[PDB]
């Protein structure tokens, strides 16, 4: 995932 | 230890000092006393004027008198200070201003009398009016200054339609605005019970849902006092004892200076 | 991002610790269900708003 | 494409639901908070603050400033209740409107110990001794302080502490009772004597108020949240 | 662990210290357990008090206002083939009285739609599905005139389309107050009247009232053009607080409401009448 | 793993163990298998009892009753454009019977509505489709005198706005009992006839009835307003106990039910006829 | 929008299914548990409890306290059954109504072994030899003792040990019966008989009741759930 | 959160353990559907409830 | 088959909506971005630019 | 390839730094939906256009 | 963070910086704040542009 | 997870 | 995840  | 008590108190605000040798201990309102505001919390941007001693001290207002047929008072803040000495002045030449209140009720008798006074703080207290009309109360009816109104045992509805008086019709157990009186002790309250004190004092902080307004507009504490029990003495009918209402503002502050606002009371 | 808390379990079946799963859909938080895991408080600020509050086994008057 | 499939409940709407939904207004900038003084994170802290119980409502004493106050006297029938209540926090007219009645209107069952605060309002050269008192249900409502002595009571000795409390003790047989009235989820008796009596000396009132309030303990609680019959509209 | 405090086992007592015994002039409630009057046994407690939290209390879709609108030849009277509401939990008694136990409040906001159509006459032919358009119209937009003038091109203003049949419409709404919190209550006035003005009209204003659109409006109409036959619908709309909270706590209002502010007019009387002494 | 027990092998026996015998005076049951009185060889058991647990028994849906509801022209006499229910496993038979097999029980129970609608008359043409409100209304809380009336704003009760045609409506409701588990039977009364009592009408209760509106009333109404044409509705209720635990075993009813309680009036004879010595 | 296809079975409603549904009645404090004696966590548990089998359903001894009283006597005809009945203890008149017989009511199989347990309401000075027998299916049902005594049979000898079991073990064919009548799924026969006879001294009563029971061993299981014809409704 | 659990297969096709996943949407523990894994228990307390509880084997008087 | 229920707002369209549609072009090659000068972020920069006031709105 | 973010919360109930979880379905980035998170910049092109801009408290005119 | 600048708090001043004083012809707009033509408080500023972003 |  |  990509966690911002 | 030495022989301090919960009776005996002393408040000194500026130049003016109040002694009572017989309170009800002393309330501060939600449990919050009177502050500036924050930096974070701030909303207009110019610097505020801090009059501190000038404005906050202790204005006494007018005395009432409390016989056997009193229904009850009412005054509204910061309205029943506009004319009072340099906080009155402050809150005319600003467009906004806020400050909390030291509310002290004077009313002292004898062991042989007998009554009880109900003293609330109420946040925002909106009263109903005269009519069929809603919402008609007129600014000048609605803000009697110093001198308060009162309250009525019951709904006399303003019938001359042609020219309508504008006023409030406060009916005591509706706490003039449509609920039951006996509810109001949810609101920051003391009773003066003649047989246990002479007085009550509030703390009252700012209370809106900003940090600062127009105090010309808004009032935003209503100070509601009602005899919970009927004054009595011996067996005289005709009895009469006062009622003085005491009052300082606290941690006053005011934005938007220019020229002085002067409210048409007639 | 999904989030996982245990129930209050009321009725249980005969069969512990159970929970449910939450994922917010939407930028807006506006856009969300309520949580209902509210934290209460004290009644003391209505109950006790006195400058000098006294324990109850001592006058309240003195 | 997933496949999915459709179960029963679909495309209902459940006022009691909790879902997210699109925002109309996206981007808004809010208003931050302030901290306003008296903030309510439940509904059972009004609950517990005292308010004043309209104990009066005899035919012209009601919905008037005296429904509040009951008079006192020294030349009262001793043998007389001073005041008789049916302990239905929500439905006994007295209890049913003061904020504790209110809240308890909003939900139909409720369970927990209640507090009865009364307030004497005579001179201070006035004196006297009041028995007040519950009894749990089941027996014949108390008549006579002979009767009332046997449950739970409270002897108020009148002085400088101007307030006496009794504390109404959960003593139930179902965990929760109802809010409305009825018979097997009924709370039992309130009743007041005279103790000794009411004695003033001469050039005082013989006669004087004595106000009430109630409210929660702290191990009172309510449940199943409901629609109050004390306010409606017309068409 | 959300459990109220357990009974603790209480014995006899002769002492100096008087619990009983209190004074309600001070302004505090007496924090009496029964543990202070009378013996008791232990209890474990399990209760709790989750139902009576603030959002608990409020988390509930109520009934609002209902919107009635037509679909029909549009002729040259008066109809109803649009429709305006101003926003307001204030047309409805129920929910505005849950609402006002407080003075002032803090929420985003939950609308469902509940829309419902129906043939007025017995008949001529029948009607296809119609789509429903709900716009806001904030505070300072130009309000239709029209039910298809160029208003209803909504480019900036939000607005629904519901097809009729579908499940109800459903919008959140985030926390829109001018201040940090909504007033319930607005003890004042939006203008002064000054000695120096012309008329003294200039500076009166609504007691309580403050600004005059408050939310603005949502305008409600058919898209579909009319059939030969006439159908009728109403929307009602539903609203719930979520992410609540309050602030400074109300008596309820006990007699019925007479319009948007405290006033009353009549049913003063509304305790019962019931002997002192009779349980 | 669930499975019943594996068949030992037994074999012949002479001595003075004698397990076919006993006394059912002693109030238990005879712990006997089949090796314990024949020859049996070894069987490795793989049958379950998994049908038959409580849960199992239960997890089904079952109509307990039947609502009828019409959409027409609002007239003056007895109409049924709102109905009510008072909530109940009573109105039928089947749910009630396996329910009794217990005393006492504590479950969760799901709803599920299904809604069936129909013309009445030969025609004055047609109707939109129907949205239904169906509201709880717990006891307490005010019950409609009209089909549209300020009670239907549901601000505090929950309600279901079901749309014809949609799949049928479900929810979910906790264990509301008063007392820590559901009283299949209550050997007793609401109410004690006092000595002291005025009239003996005061005392006077119900048999085995125990609060006088148990669980509340559901109410049911069409939200549209009427059409031309009369339509008439009925919603059928079927309720599912789970998350069951029951408490208590009691012999099922073999006679017919004659009311809420556990009184019989006829066909008091369950039992055929068949001779001793007839198979 | 994440992209979906509605499958086969949507928005459908199974009264059967096992699916989650939104709560109408949210927060609700729920009264907790208390440990009441009796719990039962399976039906089975029921069916293994002794019940009173009605054996005797003749005209007019049935739906009467006599229908559990099977009479025994010192001059009964030594060559006749004593009693006879099938092995369906969902349908046979005498085990139908049982509590075994109820709970299989509600079931279409069964499986497993049964034990029918005997009582002698005698008097102690009478003495006797029964013998009791199972014919698994497929014969003759037994009309002699000469041909009971050639299957399952437990010859009991009346004595201080009051009551004899004797448990019919599962012999089928098929992994489970019906609980319905059928051949196909039959489970054949049992009977009893006099090994020897009642035997009384003088001034004792030459006749007496004997009380029949029935219920499952712990092999015994029942599977697809069903309606009973054991309750019904009029319109 | 999810949930795993094997299923007790009755018919296997042509091709071992199988399981099926279990997610609860709701916080109210009375949203949720039903887990069925039941556990059982003794008849005893029903068929047994003595005070001197005897072996088969032996007189049960004596 | 995923056992799913429509919530309330089901098939509904709002203005003011932010979801994934399908694209009706696929594979399109995009004409790339070039820096032109004068771009705007944010529509606060142009009301920080000093307009003319039209200050004497008098009759002619 | 899930996405997650914290959303900027307005009004909070009374129960923290809450998420959203973005999952694009689509090849073409024209099928995605907008993320809002956009950056802001100076006015100074349109504001202050000069070759020698000046300092606010010095003379604009030299 | 995407909030406004917060107000700082000004003073009085008697000096030759003239921010008050400028030029319209060069172009350019001035770059003023209420700190630069009278007395401010400190304002922690929570205001954002967010809904007016393209 | 929670695989049982 | 958050587990809480
Ligand atoms: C006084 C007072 C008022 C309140 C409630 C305030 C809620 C304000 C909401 C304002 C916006 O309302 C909208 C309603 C519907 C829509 C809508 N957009 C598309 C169709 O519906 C948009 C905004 O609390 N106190
Ligand atoms: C006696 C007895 C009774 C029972 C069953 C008790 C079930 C009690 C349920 C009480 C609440 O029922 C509701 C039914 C429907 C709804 C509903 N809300 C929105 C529309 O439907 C709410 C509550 O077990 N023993
Ligand atoms: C955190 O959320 C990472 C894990 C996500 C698991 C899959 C979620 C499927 C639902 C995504 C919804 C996207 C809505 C815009
Ligand atoms: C534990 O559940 C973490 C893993 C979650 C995987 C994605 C789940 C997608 C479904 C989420 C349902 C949310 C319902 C409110
Ligand atoms: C990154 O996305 C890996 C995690 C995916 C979690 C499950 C997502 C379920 C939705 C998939 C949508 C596919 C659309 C074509």
């Amino acid at each position: 995932i990509s966690e911002v | 230890a030495c022989g301090y008590s919960d009776r005996v108190l002393q408040l000194t605000l500026g130049n003016s000092t109040i002694t009572t040798q017989e309170a009800a201990n002393s309330v501060v309102a939600y449990g919050r006393w009177p502050e500036f505001i924050r930096d974070d919390e701030a909303n207009p941007v110019d610097q505020p004027t801090e009059p501190d001693v000038a404005t906050c001290r202790f204005y006494t207002l007018d005395t009432v008198m409390w016989g056997k047929e009193s229904k009850g008072w009412w005054w509204k803040l910061p309205d029943a200070l506009r004319d009072m000495g340099l906080f009155g002045q402050n809150m005319y030449y600003h467009y906004l201003g806020r400050s909390g209140y030291t509310v002290h009720v004077q009313c002292n008798a004898s062991k042989f009398h007998q009554g009880a006074l109900g003293v609330f703080a109420i946040p925002e207290y909106c009263l109903a009016g005269d009519s069929d009309k809603q919402r008609y109360t007129s600014y000048a009816n609605a803000n009697p200054g110093e001198r308060g109104g009162k309250f009525y045992s019951q709904f006399n509805k303003d019938n001359a339609v042609t020219s309508p008086k504008r006023e409030f019709c406060p009916v005591d157990y509706l706490l003039g605005c449509g609920v039951l009186l006996g509810n109001a002790f949810v609101y920051p309250h003391q009773i003066i019970n003649l047989r246990t004190n002479n007085s009550a004092t509030i703390v009252l902080p700012y209370v809106n849902a900003l940090a600062i307004d127009s105090m010309v507009k808004h009032n935003n504490w209503g100070i509601a006092i009602l005899p919970l029990s009927p004054l009595d003495f011996a067996q005289d009918s005709s009895v009469e004892i006062p009622i003085t209402v005491t009052i300082a503002p606290m941690c006053s502050e005011f934005n938007g200076l220019r020229n002085v606002t002067a409210p048409k009371f007639q | 991002g999904a989030q996982v808390s245990s129930q209050k379990v009321g009725a249980h079946e005969n069969s512990s610790t159970i929970n449910y799963t939450t994922i917010n859909y939407y930028k807006d938080s506006a856009s969300n269900a309520a949580s209902k895991q509210d934290y209460s408080q004290d009644p003391s600020k209505f109950t006790e708003p006195l400058k000098d509050v006294l324990i109850k086994t001592a006058p309240a008057l003195n | 494409g997933l496949p999915v499939l459709n179960t029963p409940g679909s495309n209902q709407y459940l006022t009691s639901d909790n879902h997210q939904s699109p925002c109309a207004i996206p981007e808004f900038d809010v208003t931050p908070p302030i901290d306003i003084p008296g903030e309510v994170k439940n509904m059972m802290e009004l609950a517990e603050i005292d308010t004043m119980i309209p104990l009066n409502l005899e035919s012209t004493k009601r919905n008037t400033m005296d429904m509040y106050r009951v008079t006192l006297s020294d030349s009262a029938d001793l043998s007389q209740p001073i005041l008789c209540l049916s302990l239905s926090p929500a439905f006994d007219p007295r209890l049913s409107h003061t904020m504790l009645g209110e809240v308890l209107n909003y939900y139909t069952h409720w369970a927990g110990s209640l507090k009865f605060t009364f307030l004497f309002c005579g001179s201070m050269m006035a004196t006297g001794k009041i028995l007040v008192a519950y009894a749990p249900p089941g027996a014949q409502p108390p008549t006579s302080r002979k009767e009332a002595m046997l449950g739970t009571h409270v002897i108020w000795d009148l002085g400088l502490q101007s307030s006496c409390t009794m504390v109404v003790p959960w003593i139930s047989n179902v965990t929760y009772r109802q809010t409305t009235q009825d018979s097997f989820t009924e709370g039992g008796y309130i009743s007041m004597f005279y103790q000794t009596r009411i004695v003033v000396p001469l050039s005082t009132p013989k006669s004087m108020s004595m106000l009430g309030f109630v409210s929660a303990c702290n191990d009172f609680s309510v449940r199943l949240l409901r629609d109050t019959t004390h306010i409606s509209q017309s068409a | 662990q959300d459990s109220l405090p357990d009974t603790k086992a209480s014995g006899p007592a002769h002492s100096k210290e008087v619990p009983a015994l209190t004074a309600v002039e001070t302004g505090a409630t007496n924090p009496l357990a029964p543990s202070d009057t009378v013996q008791t046994r232990h209890v474990v407690q399990r209760r709790s008090r989750s139902e009576s939290t603030i959002e608990s209390f409020f988390a509930r879709g109520a009934c609002v206002a209902i919107i009635e609108v037509d679909n029909e030849q549009p002729t040259t009277r008066a109809q109803k083939l649009f429709a305006m509401w101003r926003i307001t939990y204030k047309d409805t008694v129920q929910l505005r009285r849950k609402l006002e136990f407080f003075t002032y409040s803090r929420f985003d906001m939950e609308f469902t739609f509940v829309v419902t159509a129906n043939f007025t006459n017995a008949n001529n032919g029948h009607a296809l599905n119609q789509v429903y358009q709900i716009m806001y119209i904030p505070p300072g937009a130009p309000t239709p005139k029209s039910w298809d003038d160029y208003t209803w091109q909504t480019s900036s203003n939000p607005s629904i389309f519901y097809t009729y049949g579908a499940a109800p419409a459903r919008i959140s709404v985030p926390y829109v107050g001018l201040a940090n919190a909504y007033s319930h209550f607005y003890d004042g006035f939006a203008k002064v009247p000054l000695k120096t003005d012309a008329n003294d009209q200039i500076g009166d204003s609504l007691y309580s009232a403050m600004t005059v659109d408050d939310f603005g409006v949502l305008a409600v109409r058919v898209v579909n053009d009319h059939n030969p036959t006439k159908v009728t619908s109403k929307v009602r709309i539903y609203m719930k607080p979520k992410h609540v909270r309050v602030w400074c706590p109300r008596p309820p209002r006990a007699v019925p409401y007479y319009g948007p502010g405290v006033d009353y007019r009549n049913n003063l009387d509304p305790l019962s009448e019931k002997g002192l002494t009779t349980y």
